[PDB]
């Protein structure tokens, strides 16, 4: 069916909603098998949990403290974008906008807000806060 | 001679002559006063052959002044404040002394510590000067309150008098004395009370609850309750948000006094109530155009080229839309009103329809509106219950007498509501709609109490379309799907499309992206004064224009689209007018005419 | 301790936290924070990470304020892990609601007035927006609200 026209009788909700994820689950041994293996794994004998406390002494983040620095970067610093940055993106909309409508000349039936635009530039500033810089660059864009 | 003079009152009243003698804007202060009663005096008197007595005083003067004398009237006001108001009676009966009372003082302030809120109060900050704000909820009933007494004396002639000193007078405690009511004068004589003689002071008692949207999270709500005396009565309705300033008080005996839990009933006395605007309640433009302001509209009045300006400075993050820009100008002035003689008056507002597919800003275009808008209330779907109505509240609330609590569209007299996906809001509610927009009041029989009462608001709506994105392609009529007379009681219906263009979109791209990178200010006092000041009549000069363009619209129209009445002519009116007000001038124009018919051609095509 | 969290701390924290700002694999090491559990699933799991850290605020006059951050859906069908996703969202994120509904089950979805049945007056009942405020609400079958 049209990836739309779930949503009650309108898709307007979906057009409120910046990231949309349709997750599929498909049936692939390899993958099913990592899976479900993953979950024996999960249960006990807790051997993930482990796996995530030596993650925790060589690289990875305890989640209690992950907590503590997301309060941090939240209020200390507030993030702002740059220029090239910025005609990077419209180049990036306006590619969208034509692209999409000559996708959209055979009524092909599906979107396109500025509102979406919005949304990218929002992610570029989260993800600025997240390496806490004061500046936008490029490739973090480029994400 | 009472207690007789001490030299700590005295002290505390000489100090304070030097203020106010500097800073002297005081003294001629209270002069003005004395002179428009005066004036007003003269008037009563002589043509057919008031205010009240207290000057406010800012706080941030004594720091400077006197540090001690501040920080003993924050904290002993008991002590500082009867003896400041005895030196500024003393001054004000120097002023005018010659012709033939309280004359209390407002605390302005330069608050404070002591700036807190009804939600944090007490015991630390009791008996100390305070200011507290809220809502106003439940007010309170007046009741005169009796003072001094007169009666007649027969067969010995004469008269009497009598005093009465309740818990809240003055301010600090003094030995009560209770003085029944005197009659039976001896020697045995009766004693026939008259009145009108023996004076009287009206009395409220308000209650504050701590403010809404500085609420915590949720909780319930916790009150304080003010007394409020003679010229402070009244000031404010229930549901206004409301900065209270003024003395704290123990007052009473806490059940140590009767020998045989709970304790000691506490309030504030008087004093400043200020109202105040907060979004969506109790006014408040308000505002203070001083000397420069004014001047800078007068000479901006003369430009030709003002009204596109004025239209483009709604609209810092949004493109294009100048004519709906035009339109939100046009209902914020909106066409005089008019009440005939002995007979209807013709609706003055203008109201406007937005519909068009989403991401439109028509959700986002309305809180704009709502900001400068000088009031009014917002509503969004359902929304309800009652909308505009008072719901006719059941039961008591208090003692049993049946009243009204008045809704949105009440409530938001005299200005602009809001609404929201009002295509959602349920036919019920329409019904009623009809009633308020052109008829222009409200008609409540519920039970009940059975009035008329007069909701004359402006308003704005914006809708989604019927179903999806349709709206553009879809024909005149089924695409706007709430018919029908509502369709005619908006003055102007605008529809808007967000159908994509890659040359728009570039042009969409870069304003969206300098933003995240004719001063608002100004705005709603440019708006003020033109909107009291003047209205602009009515002139033969457009006249024939007005007739022209309509009968052309009904005639050609018709044909093309629809639907047109009467009702179009009456709004060809009030956008002329309106416009007219835009120009300043003291008269409706032609130019203004043509503009009219720009703006509801462009409605229609 | 929410709401009225301390955004005060100590001296250490930004140390080590200003140290954690020099990883090179700093945001691809917080993506691998998120689900210890969860198998896969990248673009949610990065999703989730520029969600919980807002975004650009504008105060910008005239009053418009442009908000942030965004909105994430994980519609799709189960085993999807997503409503157990939320759960740990629900955890990281220093202020949040998670709430499935309709609202549950005593608790409004919106802000909702309701009276105090004493004093009568009026007040906030509270909901999943309101006691929310001001960072993550999670809510699923949106479409059943
Ligand atoms: N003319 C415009 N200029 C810039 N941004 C706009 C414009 N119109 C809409 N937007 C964007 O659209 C969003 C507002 O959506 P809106 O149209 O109010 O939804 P709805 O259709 O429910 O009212 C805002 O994020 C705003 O940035
Ligand atoms: N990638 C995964 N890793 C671990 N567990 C998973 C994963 N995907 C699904 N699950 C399992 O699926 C369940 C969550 O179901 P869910 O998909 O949230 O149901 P629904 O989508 O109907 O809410 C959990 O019990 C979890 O064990």
């Amino acid at each position: 069916k049209s990836p739309g026209d779930n949503i009650d009788f309108q898709t307007t909700i979906l057009s409120r909603f910046d990231m949309i994820f349709i997750v599929k689950d498909d049936h692939n041994e390899e993958r099913d098998i990592s899976i479900a293996n993953h979950v024996i794994n999960i249960h006990t004998g807790n051997a993930n949990a482990m796996q995530n406390q030596q993650e925790e002494n060589g690289s990875e983040i305890s989640i209690e403290k992950m907590k503590r620095y997301i309060t941090y970067c939240r209020l200390k610093c507030a993030p702002r974008l740059s220029p090239q940055a910025a005609e990077k993106l419209s180049s990036n909309f306006v590619t969208i906008r034509k692209q999409l409508l000559i996708n959209e000349l055979e009524s092909t039936e599906r979107p396109i807000t500025i509102r979406q635009l919005e949304a990218i530039i929002r992610i570029t500033e989260s993800l600025a806060k997240l390496e806490l810089s004061p500046i936008a660059q490029e490739r973090h864009v480029d994400e | 001679t009472f207690f007789a003079p001490d030299a700590v009152f005295g002290d505390r009243v000489r100090r304070f002559q030097e203020f106010l003698d500097t800073f002297t804007s005081y003294r001629d202060s209270v002069r003005s006063i004395q002179v428009y009663n005066s004036n007003n005096a003269a008037n009563y008197n002589d043509d057919q052959d008031i205010l009240p007595h207290r000057i406010i005083i800012s706080l941030d003067d004594l720091r400077e002044f006197d540090r001690s004398f501040w920080s003993g009237i924050l904290v002993e006001p008991a002590y500082f404040i009867p003896p400041a108001e005895k030196a500024l009676t003393d001054l004000a009966d120097s002023m005018d002394d010659v012709p033939h009372h309280p004359w209390k003082l407002s605390f302005k302030g330069s608050f404070g510590a002591h700036a807190l809120s009804p939600r944090t109060l007490t015991a630390q900050h009791l008996n100390k000067l305070v200011s507290v704000e809220g809502i106003v909820t439940k007010t309170s009933l007046v009741r005169p309150k009796l003072i001094r007494s007169v009666h007649y004396a027969a067969k010995t002639g004469r008269f009497h008098y009598r005093d009465y000193t309740d818990a809240t007078t003055t301010l600090t405690t003094r030995i009560p004395t209770p003085a029944i009511y005197p009659t039976e004068d001896t020697e045995g004589n009766k004693l026939t009370t008259e009145y009108g003689y023996s004076t009287f002071i009206d009395h409220q008692r308000i209650t504050v609850q701590e403010m809404p949207e500085m609420a915590p999270a949720g909780q319930l709500p916790r009150s304080i309750d003010v007394i409020l005396d003679d010229d402070l009565v009244d000031k404010t309705k229930p549901g206004d948000r409301v900065n209270v300033v003024g003395v704290f008080k123990s007052l009473g005996a806490g059940g140590m006094n009767q020998s045989n839990l709970i304790g000691f009933k506490t309030l504030i006395l008087g004093n400043t109530v200020y109202p105040l605007h907060a979004r969506s309640t109790g006014v408040a433009a308000r505002q203070m155009l001083t000397d420069f302001d004014i001047r800078n509209i007068n000479k901006l009045s003369k430009k030709k080229d003002i009204f596109d300006i004025l239209s483009q400075s709604l609209a810092p993050s949004i493109y294009g839309h100048d004519h709906i820009k035009k339109a939100i100008l046009l209902m914020l002035m909106g066409g005089v009103e008019k009440n005939l003689e002995n007979g209807s008056h013709l609706r003055g507002d203008i109201n406007i329809l937005m519909v068009g597919d989403p991401s439109t800003a028509k959700s986002q275009l309305l809180r704009f509106v709502l900001n400068t808008a000088s009031l009014a209330i917002a509503t969004t779907g359902r929304g309800s219950s009652g909308v505009g109505l008072t719901a006719a509240v059941t039961t008591d609330r208090e003692t049993g007498e049946r009243r009204l609590e008045a809704g949105a569209m009440v409530l938001a007299d005299r200005g602009v509501v809001c609404i929201d996906e009002f295509d959602k809001m349920t036919d019920v509610d329409r019904v009623a709609i009809h009633e308020v927009m052109e008829q222009q009041t409200v008609t409540i029989a519920k039970a009940g109490i059975h009035t008329t009462l007069n909701a004359r608001c402006s308003v704005i709506a914006a809708a989604n379309p019927v179903f999806g994105q349709y709206d553009v392609n879809r024909d005149p009529h089924q695409n706007i799907a709430l018919p029908d007379s509502l369709l005619s009681r908006f003055d102007l219906l605008f529809v808007v499309t967000d159908d994509i263009n890659e040359i728009r979109d570039r042009s969409i791209s870069e304003h969206v992206l300098r933003t995240h990178r004719v001063t608002i200010p100004f705005l709603r006092k440019y708006v003020q004064y033109a909107k009291e000041r003047v209205i602009p009549q009515l002139t033969q000069e457009a006249i024939n224009v007005i007739v022209k363009n309509y009968t052309d619209l009904r005639n050609d129209d018709n044909t093309k689209k629809s639907p047109i009445t009467a009702r179009t002519l009456e709004t060809l009116i009030r956008l002329a007018t309106a416009h007219a007000k835009v120009r300043l001038s003291k008269t409706v124009n032609k130019v203004d005419a043509k503009v009219a018919a720009n703006l509801l051609r462009f409605a229609l095509l | 301790s929410i709401w009225n969290s301390v955004t005060m701390f100590t001296e250490e924290e930004e140390e080590e936290f200003l140290q954690l700002s020099r990883n090179p694999k700093l945001y691809e090491i917080l993506t691998n924070s998120i689900a210890p559990s969860i198998f896969g699933n990248e673009d949610i799991k990065k999703a989730i990470v520029c969600l919980l850290m807002g975004g650009s605020k504008k105060i910008l006059p005239d009053g418009m304020r442009l908000r942030g951050d965004i909105n994430v859906l994980l519609l799709g069908d189960p085993g999807t892990a997503k409503s157990q996703l939320l759960k740990f969202v629900e955890k990281v994120s220093p202020i949040a609601v998670y709430t499935s509904g309709k609202g549950s089950s005593a608790a409004g979805l919106t802000a909702s007035v309701q009276r105090d049945p004493m004093t009568r007056e009026f007040y906030l009942e509270g909901g999943a927006m309101v006691l929310a405020d001001g960072g993550v609400v999670c809510i699923d079958e949106f479409d059943k609200m």
